[PDB]
C-alpha cells in the first residue's frame, strides 16, 4: 500500500509528511555525504553539528496569484539566519553542506496551474544593465526573502526577465537541471535532495552560493469560480550532512 | 609512442564509451519501471 | 546492437506510454512501446559526440597585432603596440564559448597554436623576416615595459620564438588552482560590498606577451597574431540550458538591453505546418 | 643522418588533427581531481533528457506563453496543433534537442514527443496525436491525421503521454538543416472525443509538451552553429 | 597461368562458335576454339585496371581565385573574391568526371591536395607571404560574410591554414547520407510539378570556403586555388555506357543542341580498310 | 631529436603517389554498406561484355 | 604503420584481385554450356 | 603520502613546540603538533622545484 | 628515403623544451668531481630552513 | 634513445627524488629530539 504518492522524511528533531507526492529526485543520482580524506586540503578537523543544523527551517510563505512570475532563492543563504545552521555559518572560515528541499503548494480538483521546481548548480545572474556591470552582493544575498522575479529592476540588482533564466539562457531548458514540476491536478509538494556540487572540497558559504532553488509558475493558477485568486506556496529545507571548519572570529558582511 | 616527458603533451584522449544518461534522465529517488503506473 | 527489436500488436494492462512528467523523469520510451517494429541494428557508436571530440579541435581564440617600427622617441611601447598582450581567457570569442559553457566545471590541457602573418600596407621595398617572441607572463611576475626590457629575458617563464608566416606549437597542463575550471561562479572574491561578481575573480590567470625581436626596417610592418586553443584529455562535469541571447562581456553572463525575440514567430497558427 | 623526404601538406596547421607537442611547463603538478556529481561523457547522454517545446510561437515576443498550448472545452473534431518535424529550425530549434542538433550535420532516430496536462483534476479529454510520415501534407482533418501514426491519449490520473516518432526513412540520415529530399513528415493533435471541464470551473487549460531523443538517434559530421555570431571580440 | 592452350585439328558435332546473341550473354569464346593454337602464359595480373587503380590518382577537381587588397570600402566582399565558395561537387570538371559516371553508385574516401600560387600582375616592389585558410562549410553552418566575420573562427568546423606555393593535404572519410554517391539519379527530392531534377537535390554537399588571413601590403596580389581530388578505398557498383556527347551542366545529364556527330565517318565505303 | 637529411623531391605533389592523411572529419562515422547487385572490381571484367560496332560508318 | 587514427586516413587499398565478368557476361537464368546448341 | 594526520586533543608533559633556536636546528614542528587535524594525503612530489628543474630552462 | 610531414611548430624554439644535441667537444674528458659537502636537490629542501623577518618595518 | 655519442649531449636529467633537508635544517651535534626539551 505504498505509494509514489505518501512520504515522510524526518530529519533531525522535524519532520514532514506528503500525501500527494510525485516521487523526489536526487540530483544527478547522488546522495549526500561528507567529504572523504582522499578529496581533503584543509588539514582542520571539520565540525558536524549533525541533528542541530540537520533538520527542516521553513522560510516564510509567498503568494503565488496570477500576476507571478516566479520566485529565486540562493544556497547556502537562504539559511543564513536559521538557528544554529546560520551561526555556524558566520564563525566558520568554511563549511559545506547538501540539502533536502521540499516546495508545498495544494489547492482543490477545480484548480489548475503548474510550477517549475528546479535546482540550478553555479547560477551566476546577469545584470539588467548589459555591457559588464555586475550585480552587488547585497542583490545576491536576499537571505529568506529570495529574489521576486515579478520585483522591479534595482540598481546593481540582477535582471529579473523569466524567459531567460536571469542569464542568456531559456526557460524551455532549464528541465536539463534535477526538478520536479507541481501541477495541482497531481502533485501538491516537490522534494530535491541535493549533494554538495563544487569544484573545491569545501569553499565559503558567505562569498559564494551553490544553488539557486527556483520556483516558476509556468501554466498559470487557474482558480474556480468565485474563489480567491492566489494559494501561497511554502518552501521548508535541511541542511544535510553539514561539516564547518576554520573556526574564529565571525564574518562581518556587507549589509 | 610518447617523445615527450609530460603527460599534457599526448594527443586526444580516446573515447569514454562511458554513457549513462541516467543520471540526468532518472534521478528519482523511488526507481520507476516502465510500463507500471507512474504513480501509485 | 539492436536498434529496434521486432514487436507486435499488444492488448495489455501494462502501459509503458503513459508517465507523470511532475516527477522530474523521462522514461525511456522507444518506437517499440507504441507502434509494431521489425529489427534493426545501430551500426553507429556515437564517436564523434564524446565531449573529448566536441571541445578537441582547435578554436580562434584571440587576434592580436603588434608591430615593427622605430621607437625612437615613442613614450609607450605598450600604447605604439611595440609589443602587445593579452589578458588570458577563453570566453573572449564567442564560438569556443557557447560550446565550453554548456557544462559547469570543465578539465581539460591546452594545446595552442599560434599563427602570425604579416601585413605592409604602406609602401615597402620588401617583405621583411620578423621573429615573433611570446612569453607567459603569470600573475606575479614582472610585466615587460618596453619592447626590450630585463623581462624579455625571461629566464624562468616559458617563452617561444618562431618567424613571422610560421606558426608555434606547444601545450600548457591544466593550470587550473581548484580540481575543474569554473564555467560559471555565483560568487565574489570576499565579502565586499562593491566587489565584482562572476568569474573574472576567479579566472585569474595572468597574460601573455608578443613582440617582434628584430629591429626596425626602413618600412613598418603590421604583425596580426592569431592564437587556436584545442582542448585536449576533457573532462566536463553538469550540463546547462545552452546560451540563448548574444554575449556582452567577458566573464558575466548579462545579455544586452532590447535584444530580439529568439523564438521564431509561427507565419501563421498554433495550427499550421 | 636518416634520408627523409617531405610530402605535401608539410607545414600546414589542420584545426582537427591530434598531435603531440612540448609541454611549455615542464613537470608542473596539476591540482589533485575531487568528486564531482554530474559527469557528462557524450552529447548523446544528455539529448534524451526531456525539455519544454515553445509550440505555440504565435507570440510577438518571446513569453512563458508560447510553451502553452490551449484546449478549449466542448471543441469536437477540431485540430489543437500542427508542426512540420524540422528538428533543427522552428519550435524544435530553441530546445536543448535543437540546439545540439545544430552542432552536426546530419541525424538519424527515434524522436520522443510527450504531452503533460495541467487542466483541472474533475475534468476529462480524449486527444489524439499523429505522424505522418515524409509523401504526405500536413494532414487536415483527423480523418487524415488518423491514418498515419498516431496514439488516442486518454487524460487521467498519469498526466503525460510518451508518443514517438519512429525512425520512417529511406534514407538513413536526414540533414538537421532542412532540407526537402531528407524531410521527416508532420506532427498534429486533434479532440478524439473533446475537453469537458467540471462545474464552477472556466476557460483555457493548457498542455506543457517535451521533446527528448530515443537511445536509437546518431549524430554525425560536426559544424558550427548558426545559433551564436559576433561582431567584435569581447572584453573584460 | 596459361594465356592460351595447345589445341589441333577439331572435327565435331560440338560447335563452340555458334551462338545466339538474343539471349543477352557474352558466351567466353577463345582462340582456342576456332584455330590450333600452342601454349603460352599470361604473365600479367590486371593489377593497373583495378578500380581502386583507375580512380585512385589526384585529378584537378576545381580551380578559384581570391584577391587580398583593402577592403576599405568594399560592400560585398563575396563579390570582390575577398574570399569565396566553392559549392562542393565533382562533376565540375569533366576529365574526371567520364572516369566515374562509368557506374552508378561509388562510395570511397577522399584525399583531397589544394595547391595555392600567387600572382601580381601589376607593378609590386614585392612578393608578399600569404597563408590561406579554407573551412569547410555544412549545410547548416553560417556563411562566412566578410572575409573576416565571427564564421572564421571555425571552432567546430575542420579548417586548415597553409602557405600560398605550398600545398595543403588532409583527407576526409565517405560523407554520403546513403550507402554510396549517386552518379546518377531518376528522381525529384519531392513529388512537386517544378522541382528540380537530377542528382544536384542529393548531391547536396555544402561548400568549401577560401580566403587570405593576412592584411593588405599595398599592392594587390591574386592567389588562384586548385583543389585535386584522389579517391581511396573505392568501391563501383553496375557498369553504364560511356559518355560520348559533351557536357553542358552539373548534374544534369543534358548534351548540347546541334552537337556533331561523334561517330567518325569512313572516307571510303563500308568494304574500305 | 633524430638527425635527418632531405632528399630531392622533398615538397614535390605527384598525382600518383600512394600516402596517408590525416581526416579532416576524425571520429565520423559512414553509413553502413547495404547490398547493392553489379560491383565491379576490375575494368577486365567490362571489356567482356559485348557491344554493337557503328560498322556502317558510311553515314 | 598507419600513423593516423581513423580509416579514411590510410592510403589506397590493395588489388581486388576480385574478378568475375559473369555477373555482365553471362546472367542467363538457365545456364549455357559453350559447345552445346544456344537454343534447344 | 599523508599531508596531515589524524590529531586529538594533548595534555602532556612533551611539548614539541617549544624550542632553543639558539642551536641553529629549525626544528621540524607540524600542523598535528599544535592543532587537532584530520588526514590528508599529499597528492604532489615536488618535481618542478628541483634543482635541474629550476635552472633548466 | 622515408616520406615524411611536418607539423605546426616546426623550426620553433621553446626556452623549456628538453631535446639532445650535438656536442661542440667531442670527446673531451671532464674533471673528476671530488666530493663537497652542502649539495641542494630541491628547492623544497631549503625552505624549511628558518630565517628571520624584518617584521618591524617601520623605519 | 640517444642520437649523439657525448653525455653532455642528451636531454635533461630526470628528478633527484633526492630530498634531505637535515644537513640544513638541524645540523646539530647531538641529536634532538622533538618534544623532548631543547636545553636539559
Ligand atoms: O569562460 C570559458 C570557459 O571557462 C573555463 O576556463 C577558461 C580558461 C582557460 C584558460 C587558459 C589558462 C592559461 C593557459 C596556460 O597558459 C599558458 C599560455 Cl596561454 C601560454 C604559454 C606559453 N609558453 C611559451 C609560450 O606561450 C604557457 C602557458 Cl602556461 O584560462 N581560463
Ligand atoms: O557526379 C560525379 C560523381 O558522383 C558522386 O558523388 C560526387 C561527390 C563528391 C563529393 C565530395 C563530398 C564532400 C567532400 C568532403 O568534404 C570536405 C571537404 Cl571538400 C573539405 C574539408 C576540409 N577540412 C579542412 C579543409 O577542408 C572537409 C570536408 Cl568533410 O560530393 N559529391
Amino acid at each position: 500500500g505504498y505509494s509514489d504518492r505518501v512520504q515522510q522524511i524526518t530529519l533531525g528533531n522535524s519532520t514532514i509528511t506528503t500525501q500527494e507526492a510525485a516521487n523526489a529526485v536526487v540530483c544527478y543520482a547522488e546522495w549526500p555525504e561528507y567529504l572523504p580524506d582522499v578529496d581533503a586540503s584543509d588539514v582542520n578537523k571539520t565540525s558536524k553539528p549533525d541533528t542541530s543544523v540537520c533538520r527542516f527551517y521553513t522560510l516564510d510563505s509567498k503568494t503565488w496569484t496570477t500576476g507571478s512570475k516566479g520566485w529565486c532563492w540562493k544556497l547556502p543563504d537562504a539559511l543564513k539566519d536559521m538557528g544554529v545552521f546560520g551561526q555556524n555559518m558566520f564563525f566558520h572560515s568554511l563549511g559545506r553542506s547538501g540539502y533536502t528541499v521540499h516546495v508545498q503548494c495544494n489547492a482543490t480538483k477545480f484548480h489548475s496551474g503548474c510550477l517549475l521546481v528546479v535546482v540550478i548548480p553555479e547560477h551566476q545572474l546577469a545584470s539588467h544593465e548589459g555591457g559588464n556591470v555586475s550585480v552587488k552582493y547585497t542583490f545576491t544575498h536576499p537571505g529568506e526573502r529570495g529574489i521576486d522575479l515579478s520585483s522591479a529592476n534595482e540598481v546593481g540588482g540582477p535582471v529579473k526577465d523569466v524567459l531567460y533564466n536571469m542569464n542568456g539562457t531559456l526557460l524551455g531548458n532549464l528541465l536539463i537541471f534535477p526538478h520536479q514540476f507541481i501541477n495541482l491536478r497531481t502533485n501538491n509538494t516537490a522534494t530535491i535532495v541535493i549533494p554538495y556540487i563544487n569544484s573545491v572540497p569545501i569553499d565559503s558559504m558567505t562569498r559564494h552560493n551553490n544553488v539557486s532553488l527556483m520556483v516558476i509558475p509556468i501554466a498559470p493558477l487557474t482558480v474556480p469560480t468565485g474563489a480567491t485568486p492566489s494559494l501561497p506556496i511554502t518552501v521548508t529545507i535541511a541542511p544535510m550532512c553539514t561539516e564547518f571548519s576554520g573556526i574564529r572570529s565571525k564574518s562581518i558582511v556587507p549589509q | 609512442i610518447n617523445y615527450y616527458k609530460d603527460a599534457a603533451s599526448t594527443s586526444s584522449a580516446g573515447q569514454s564509451l562511458s554513457m549513462d544518461p541516467s543520471k540526468f534522465t532518472e534521478p528519482v529517488k523511488d526507481l520507476m519501471l516502465k510500463g507500471a503506473p507512474a504513480l501509485n | 546492437t539492436v536498434a529496434s527489436i521486432s514487436s507486435g500488436p499488444k492488448h495489455t494492462q501494462k502501459v509503458p506510454i503513459l508517465t507523470a512528467n511532475e516527477t522530474g523523469a523521462t522514461m525511456p520510451v522507444l518506437p517499440s512501446d507504441s507502434i509494431e517494429t521489425r529489427t534493426t541494428y545501430m551500426h553507429f557508436n556515437g564517436s564523434e559526440t564524446d565531449v573529448e571530440c566536441f571541445l578537441g579541435r582547435a578554436a580562434c581564440v584571440h587576434v592580436t597585432e603588434i608591430q615593427n617600427k622605430d621607437a625612437t622617441g615613442i613614450d609607450n611601447h605598450r600604447e605604439a603596440k611595440l609589443f602587445n598582450d593579452w589578458k588570458i581567457n577563453l570566453s573572449s570569442l564567442v564560438q569556443l564559448r557557447k560550446k565550453l559553457e554548456l557544462f559547469t566545471y570543465v578539465r581539460f590541457d591546452s594545446e595552442y597554436t599560434i599563427l602570425a602573418t604579416a601585413s605592409q600596407p604602406d609602401s615597402a621595398n620588401y617583405s621583411s623576416n620578423l621573429v615573433v617572441q611570446a612569453m607567459y607572463v603569470p600573475p606575479g611576475a614582472p610585466n615587460p615595459k618596453e619592447w626590450d626590457d630585463y623581462t624579455w629575458q625571461s629566464a624562468s617563464n616559458p617563452s617561444v620564438f618562431f618567424k613571422v608566416g610560421d606558426t608555434s606549437r606547444f601545450s600548457v597542463p591544466y593550470v587550473g588552482l581548484a580540481s575543474a575550471y569554473n564555467c560559471f561562479y555565483d560568487g565574489y572574491s570576499h565579502d565586499d560590498a562593491e566587489t565584482q561578481y562572476g568569474i573574472t575573480v576567479l579566472n585569474h590567470m595572468g597574460s601573455m606577451a608578443f613582440r617582434i625581436v628584430n629591429e626596425h626596417d626602413e618600412h613598418k610592418t603590421l604583425v596580426k597574431i592569431r592564437v587556436y586553443h584545442r582542448a585536449k584529455h576533457v573532462e566536463a562535469w553538469i550540463p546547462r540550458a545552452p546560451r540563448a541571447l548574444p554575449y556582452t562581456s567577458i566573464g558575466r553572463t548579462n545579455y544586452p538591453k532590447n535584444t530580439e525575440p529568439v523564438i521564431k514567430k509561427r507565419k501563421g497558427d498554433i495550427k499550421s505546418y | 643522418g636518416l634520408p627523409t623526404t617531405t610530402l605535401p601538406g608539410s607545414g600546414q596547421f589542420l584545426t582537427t588533427d591530434d598531435r603531440q607537442s612540448p609541454s611549455a611547463l615542464p613537470n608542473y603538478e596539476p591540482t589533485p581531481r575531487i568528486h564531482i556529481p554530474g559527469k557528462v561523457h557524450n552529447l548523446l547522454e544528455i539529448i534524451q533528457v526531456d525539455t519544454l517545446i515553445p509550440m505555440n510561437n504565435t507570440h510577438t515576443k518571446d513569453e512563458v506563453n508560447s510553451y502553452l498550448i490551449p484546449l478549449n472545452a466542448n471543441r469536437q473534431n477540431e485540430q489543437v496543433f500542427g508542426t512540420n518535424l524540422f528538428i533543427g529550425d522552428g519550435v524544435f530549434k530553441t530546445t536543448l534537442l535543437g540546439e545540439i542538433v545544430q552542432y552536426y550535420t546530419h541525424w538519424s532516430g527515434s524522436l520522443r514527443f510527450s504531452l503533460m496536462y495541467t487542466g483541472p483534476a474533475l475534468s476529462s479529454a480524449k486527444l489524439i496525436l499523429a505522424y505522418t510520415p515524409p509523401g504526405a501534407r500536413g494532414p487536415q482533418d483527423r480523418r487524415e491525421a488518423m491514418l498515419g501514426t498516431h496514439v488516442v491519449w486518454d487524460i487521467g490520473l498519469q498526466s503525460t503521454i510518451v508518443m514517438t516518432i519512429p525512425w520512417t526513412s529511406g534514407v538513413q540520415f536526414r540533414y538537421t538543416d532542412p532540407d526537402t529530399y531528407t524531410s521527416a513528415g508532420f506532427l498534429s493533435c486533434w479532440y478524439q472525443t473533446s475537453l469537458i471541464l467540471p462545474p464552477e470551473t472556466t476557460g483555457q487549460v493548457y498542455l506543457l509538451s517535451f521533446i527528448s531523443a530515443c537511445p536509437d538517434f546518431k549524430l554525425r559530421l560536426m559544424k558550427d552553429t548558426q545559433t551564436i555570431s559576433q561582431t567584435v571580440a569581447l572584453t573584460e
